[PDB]
């Protein structure tokens, strides 16, 4: 009933953050922070109401079903975890989180079949690996046998490195040892700003 | 012209001067004799917003009633904070009268006539009055009894039903009576008598206007899912004794959906020990007077809580409520407010 | 100035039960209700429900209807939370909270001002599992010119964590060992990868080092080259 987007918003300091809710029912709409290791904190009530201690640059606003918290002029404080509320009812929430900015860098894509090792356990785990890319926004598809797979995979992302401020990411397939062997082709497909059009990695089950 | 405001009400009854009973005492003292003609003036292309639950009026009628349990049921001991009152606590004649409330000069009350108000918003046919209908102050939990019937249909009132903090009242249209008894020769053991034909007709009434304002999902009733015994209860008093009668059986859903027919017994008993309404603590009466203790009551009215949670089922339940005995004041004024004439 | 302070955090194990307390001071207690509010990384927020200390009334989520227990010290200005049959799912923050607007005549419960410090209750099983450790390798053909990719999977254990090294912590330039996962069988998962010189692939060894100190493993894997 509370939808927020979007999920995960990589700021800079200075810069704004919009973060958006679509409610479909009546009534008062809170936005909440917290920072990391504390307690949510009160940031608006009734829509666009700023608590106590709150600054102005934190205002909400309400288009149609659509409310938005947008904070100006990023600082330390303000990053965290914000979320919508109406009665008990409270949003997925939005984490924002510190970005340093650099040059757009393509990901090097890499594909992994599953190990001979482990498809002696009756499992079949398939690996795409996004390598040193930025900015963080990245999407990845699998596609088996030119199908478009949905719920069998899980992704996980790199804090943003140290060094030269990329990202890396892996998104895992995982299939049974029998639906494995049903199919040829496995593909992850890359899309990403550093790249002119989506990068496609793919093996052919069986030849090396 | 006039505006909406607040002022120091006074009180009108019918309270007789041979009378030791203690709501008439108080009204004695505290309230002027009725007007036995009182004066109605409808007001014609004028319409005004009401709210119930934002009615000052219930505010005063709240501090009359605790002022007059304060000085009439003294308790035998009173346990607050952390302290011990020991008083002297005789029987009493216990009978709520109707009472009246009036404005002063420069004031009326506005009083709504729309047979579907439900407690909130504008209404077409208004009247201008200077006292309220007879109230009486009776104080119960979960079940409105003696008091005035809806109109036409089965009225649902709440301050917001998108709001499950937010209690619920449903004003019957058809009072049905319980008759409650404590027979002579344990002697705190009662019980109450209600006509199940006339009840589950009346409360698959309810349902079906539940269902009107919850888009037809199917309505379920449930027991109180905890609390004190007051409101887990049905709680009220009868000639001076506290009685705590269980509820389980009014809410049959069976009985809505064969054999049910019959006569309710619900099983009640006589507490020495309460928890007072008043919001104070807990309070120590003196053991029930002997002879057969019985009161005929009207219920008029139910309170609910409607469950909530992040869910998705299709199916809206309702508990007995109560425990905010201001709730009990709205029920009755919610079609009266004060305004000022300039 | 209204305050809420909780009990400390606590671990538990499946099947038990949990008690925590709210301790509410600064306003009249009886004047509006408290809530309970549980955060779970990555989950919404959930309201389990409120208590109004007048008469200790309730009202619980539909989705913890039965498993729950709401009461109050009326003397003590305490609220309590009870949470039975403790699964996975209940591992979470507790908070008790209650809304800004309180008055002795009127409340909005929701717009939740107030927050208790929080109470961490973890609910695990007692049992542990070593991770089986699957390569990932590099390629076919060595592109002398180019860098390969490798890596080894880390796949099924519990609980948390598991490091990963490579060649004993010698080889560290270009090693990504990702966050773990929770997968649906209530186990974890994380790969670890790194990026080296195609040309390297013939010559250098290149081992993952994978240590699980709830389990007492440690496990050694070389991850080369399919032969074809
Ligand atoms: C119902 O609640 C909303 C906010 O939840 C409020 O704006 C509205 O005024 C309420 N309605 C009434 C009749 O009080
Ligand atoms: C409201 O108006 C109608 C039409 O004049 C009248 O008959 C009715 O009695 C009024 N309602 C009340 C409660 O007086
Ligand atoms: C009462 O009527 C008003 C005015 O139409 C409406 O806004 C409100 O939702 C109604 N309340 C209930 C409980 O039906
Ligand atoms: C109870 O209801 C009957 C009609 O059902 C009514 O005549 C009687 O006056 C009521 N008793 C009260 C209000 O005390
Ligand atoms: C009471 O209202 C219900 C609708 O909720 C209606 O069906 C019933 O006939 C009414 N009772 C009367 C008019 O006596
Ligand atoms: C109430 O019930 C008692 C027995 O439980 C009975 O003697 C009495 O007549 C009843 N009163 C009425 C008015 O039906
Ligand atoms: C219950 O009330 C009905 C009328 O609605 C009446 O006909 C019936 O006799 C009553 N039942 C008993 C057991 O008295
Ligand atoms: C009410 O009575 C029912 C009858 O079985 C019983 O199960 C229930 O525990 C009672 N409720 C309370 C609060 O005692
Ligand atoms: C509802 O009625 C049925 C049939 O008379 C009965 O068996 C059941 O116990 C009742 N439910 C209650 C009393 O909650
Ligand atoms: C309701 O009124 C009747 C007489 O009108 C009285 O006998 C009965 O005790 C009253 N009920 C309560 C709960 O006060």
């Amino acid at each position: 009933v509370l939808t927020q987007s979007p999920g995960t918003l990589s700021l800079s300091p200075g810069e704004t953050a919009i973060i958006s809710c679509r409610t479909s029912q009546y009534g008062s709409l809170a936005w909440y922070q917290q920072r990391p290791g504390q307690a949510p904190r009160l940031v608006i009530y009734s829509g666009s109401t700023r608590a106590a201690g709150i600054p102005d640059r934190f205002s909400g606003s309400r288009w149609g079903p659509d409310y938005n918290l947008t904070i100006s002029n990023l600082e330390s404080g303000d990053f965290g975890v914000y979320y919508c509320q109406q009665y008990e009812f409270f949003g997925q929430g939005t984490k924002v989180q510190v970005d340093i900015k650099r040059t757009v860098a393509a990901p090097s894509v890499f594909i992994f079949p599953p190990s001979d090792e482990q498809l002696k356990s009756g499992t079949a785990s398939v690996v795409c690996l996004l390598n040193n890319f930025y900015p963080r926004e990245a999407k990845v598809q699998w596609k088996v046998d030119n199908a478009l797979q949905s719920g069998n995979s899980q992704e996980s992302v790199t804090e943003q490195d140290s060094k030269d401020s990329t990202y890396s990411l892996s998104s895992t397939l995982t299939l049974s040892k029998a639906d494995y062997e049903k199919h040829k082709v496995y593909a992850c497909e890359v899309t990403h700003q550093g790249l002119s059009s989506p990068v496609t990695k793919s093996f052919n089950r069986g030849e090396c | 012209v006039w505006k909406d405001a607040d002022t120091t009400l006074f009180c009108a009854s019918d309270a007789k001067a041979h009378e030791t009973e203690v709501h008439n005492v108080w009204a004695t003292h505290a309230c002027v004799p009725t007007d036995p003609n009182p004066q109605e003036i409808h007001l014609e292309n004028v319409t005004e917003n009401f709210n119930m639950w934002k009615n000052n009026m219930v505010e005063q009628m709240q501090e009359d009633v605790i002022s007059l349990w304060d000085q009439s049921l003294q308790p035998c001991v009173k346990l607050t904070g952390g302290s011990v009152i020991k008083q002297a606590c005789p029987k009493i004649s216990f009978d709520p009268i109707p009472i009246h409330y009036c404005t002063p000069a420069g004031y009326v009350i506005l009083k709504c006539n729309d047979k579907n108000f439900n407690g909130t918003g504008p209404c077409k046919n208004v009247s201008s009055v200077q006292c309220t209908h007879g109230i009486k102050p009776v104080v119960s939990t979960q079940l409105l009894l003696n008091g005035s019937l809806a109109e036409e249909e089965i009225i649902i009132r709440s301050e917001n039903l998108t709001n499950n903090a937010k209690t619920i009242i449903v004003h019957l249209n058809k009072s049905v009576e319980i008759n409650c008894t404590r027979p002579s020769n344990d002697i705190r053991k009662a019980y109450c008598e209600i006509n199940g034909t006339k009840w589950n007709k009346v409360l698959k009434q309810v349902t079906e206007k539940l269902k009107e304002h919850f888009n037809n999902k199917t309505i379920i009733f449930q027991p109180p899912s905890g609390g004190d015994l007051e409101i887990t209860m049905h709680h009220f008093n009868c000639r001076g004794e506290f009685f705590y009668c269980n509820t389980t059986q009014l809410f049959n859903n069976t009985c809505i959906g064969k054999g049910c027919n019959g006569t309710i017994t619900l099983p009640c008993k006589i507490k020495q020990i309460i928890n007072m309404w008043q919001g104070t603590g807990q309070a120590m009466y003196a053991p029930p007077i002997d002879g057969k203790i019985n009161c005929v009551s009207n219920i008029t009215g139910i309170l609910l809580t409607r469950d909530g949670g992040a869910n998705n089922t299709s199916n809206e339940t309702f508990r007995p409520g109560g425990g905010n005995i201001k709730d009990n004041w709205r029920s009755e004024l919610y079609k009266y407010k004060v305004v000022q004439i300039e | 100035q209204v305050r809420l302070s909780q009990s400390g955090g606590q671990m538990k194990k499946p099947g038990d039960s949990m008690r925590i307390s709210c301790r509410a001071s600064g306003y009249e207690f009886i004047n509006c209700p408290i809530n309970w509010i549980r955060l779970a990384p990555g989950k919404r927020p959930e309201w389990m429900g409120w208590m109004k200390p007048r008469y200790g009334a309730v009202s619980y989520a539909r989705q913890l209807q039965g498993r729950v227990t709401m009461t109050r010290d009326m003397y003590s200005e305490t609220a309590f939370l009870e949470l039975r049959s403790l699964t996975s799912d209940d591992t979470a923050v507790y908070f008790c909270t209650r809304g800004k607007y309180c008055t002795a005549r009127d409340y909005y419960n929701w717009d939740f001002e107030h927050w208790g410090q929080g109470t961490p209750v973890t609910v695990s099983s007692a049992s542990t599992k070593g991770p089986s450790v699957f390569p990932l390798a590099p390629s076919s053909k060595s592109t002398s010119g180019g860098t390969a990719a490798l890596g080894c999977l880390v796949k099924d254990y519990f609980p948390e964590p598991v490091t990963v090294s490579w060649n004993s912590g010698a080889l560290t330039s270009g090693v990504h060992t990702f966050p773990a996962v929770l997968q649906s069988s209530g186990l974890y998962s994380l790969s670890s990868v790194v990026t080296v010189p195609s040309s390297s692939l013939g010559t250098q060894t290149y081992i993952c080092n994978v240590n699980h100190k709830p389990s007492n493993t440690k496990v050694d894997k070389k991850v080369e080259p399919k032969s074809c």
